[PDB]
């Protein structure tokens, strides 16, 4: 099939800024009839995609002139001359020239804001969960920016990823930050076998990891 | 009145079948090609099928021999009959009008429906276990508390704090599928001067199982 590659995956912008999203196809998008069916869609949260530009440069009805499309053959570009609040969402290019029509992976237009270190909280397993034979240690990493963060769990100085569930929130419409939850689930047996549980976060805001630890012996 | 409305989505076990419908209004349905497009949980968009105004049919290779598209031009309804469903067929299915008629030099998706959710899973409805998350009390101006909503199915679950009276400083994380069951967590941050003094409770609702749990977050040593 024709692979549509979009770059970047996430694009941080400030309102008023100009923005460009690239879409490249693995093969020519020119159809046998001579036309290029390269379209661009914008999808906002909880909404269906909406057409913005069709056949490379034609703006669809009701789309503001701030949106422009260009390119040829295998390289296309979506340009937003001035980003408004209502432009935030995921942009997708699409080629409908060859069967099967394919979509690019999407480009998230996000709000750029100052770097913020995560506020990390760690929670020991509740007494109620232990009763059912389970043990989940929870780590919340809240209000940080940018979204790129690596969290590692260490049990008595040794890394463990098995049994870990990670989830990220979308950008907060209030402070434009991101938040993350990381849950390490072990059997009650395993949990009472170790003493130190560490949630370790690597974020560009610090040269050393942000560490929050819970030592059972200190309870 | 140009609108597309999909229906028929829901839960089905792998190998099962389901029929989606897409009702069209506001335009002469018969003069346009129509298409079904799906969006995976990972948000990847994938074209499934296109049926032209003249009836020419084009399928994504992976659904060929499993899906059957059809249209009723009298009732302005587009159907998608899915059979031999796989886990990877789990997605939000959108019908879309294609601005094309047989022989036209233009074609593009100009109108989309709201979508209908399809979930292919062997899992059965399972109420959640709700656990309070409180800091070790022996361990700042603000305190973060939370609730862990573990091992439920299917989506969704709703989480509020103090029956909604506590809306600021709350983060509810998207559910993550683990071993066929979903787990979700929620955190709430409040001034240290209010907790434990004031009570904080998380309310969890899971409609699928009529579950409504209120879990008070009480201080405790670990
Ligand atoms: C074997 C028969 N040959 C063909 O089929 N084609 C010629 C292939 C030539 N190469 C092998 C060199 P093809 O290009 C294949 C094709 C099909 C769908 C789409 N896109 C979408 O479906 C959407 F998702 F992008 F919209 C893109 C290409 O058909 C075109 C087409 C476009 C749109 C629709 N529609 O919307 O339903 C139907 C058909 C067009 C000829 O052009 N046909 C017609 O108008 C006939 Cl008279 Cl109906």
């Amino acid at each position: 099939d024709v692979l549509m590659t979009q770059t970047p995956l996430s694009l941080p912008v400030s309102l008023g800024d100009q923005a460009s999203i690239s879409c490249r196809s693995s093969q020519t998008i020119v159809h046998s009839n001579g036309d290029t069916y390269l379209d661009w869609f914008l999808q906002k949260p909880g909404q269906s995609p909406k057409l913005l530009i069709y056949k490379v440069s034609n703006r669809f009805s009701g789309v503001p002139d701030r949106f422009s499309g260009s390119g040829s053959g295998t390289d296309f570009t979506l340009k937003i001359s001035r980003v408004e609040a209502e432009d935030l969402g995921v942009y997708y290019c699409f080629q409908g020239s060859h069967v099967p029509p394919t979509f690019g992976g999407g480009t998230k237009l996000e709000i750029k804001r100052a770097d913020a270190a995560p506020t990390v909280s760690i929670f020991p397993p509740s007494s109620e969960q232990l009763t059912s034979g389970g043990a989940s240690v929870v780590c919340f990493l809240n209000n940080f920016y940018p979204k790129d963060i690596n969290v590692k769990w260490k049990i008595d100085g040794s890394e463990r990823q098995n049994g870990v569930l990670n989830s990220w929130t979308d950008q907060d419409s209030k402070d434009s930050t991101y938040s993350m939850s990381s849950t390490l689930t072990l059997t009650k047996d395993e949990y009472e076998r170790h003493n130190s549980y560490t949630c370790e976060a690597t974020h560009k805001t610090s040269t050393s990891p942000i560490v929050k630890s819970f030592n059972r012996n200190e309870c | 009145e140009v609108k597309l409305v999909e229906s028929g989505g829901g839960l089905v076990k792998p190998g099962g079948s389901l029929k989606l419908s897409c009702a069209a209004s506001g335009f002469t349905f018969s003069n346009y090609a129509m298409s079904w497009v799906r969006q995976t949980p990972e948000k990847r968009l994938e074209w499934v099928v296109s049926i032209s105004s003249g009836g020419s049919i084009y399928y994504l290779d992976s659904v060929k021999g499993r899906f059957t598209v059809s249209r009723d031009n009298a009732r302005n309804i587009l159907y998608l009959q899915m059979t031999s469903l796989r886990s990877e067929d789990t997605a939000m299915y959108f019908c879309a009008r294609v601005s094309h008629y047989d022989g036209s030099r233009d074609w593009y998706f100009d109108v989309w429906g709201a979508g209908t959710s399809v979930t292919v899973s062997s899992a059965k409805t399972t109420p959640p276990s709700v656990y309070p998350l409180a800091p070790g009390s022996a361990a700042n101006s603000m305190v973060t508390l939370g609730c862990l909503v573990k091992g439920y199915f299917p989506e969704p679950v709703t989480v509020t704090w103090n029956s909604g009276s506590l809306s600021s400083g709350v983060h509810t994380f998207p559910a993550v599928l683990q071993s066929d069951l979903y787990t979700l967590s929620s955190s709430v941050t409040v001034p240290s001067s209010t907790w434990p003094s004031e009570t904080v409770t998380c309310n969890v609702a899971h409609p699928a199982s009529s579950t409504k749990v209120d879990k008070k977050i009480v201080p405790r040593d670990c």
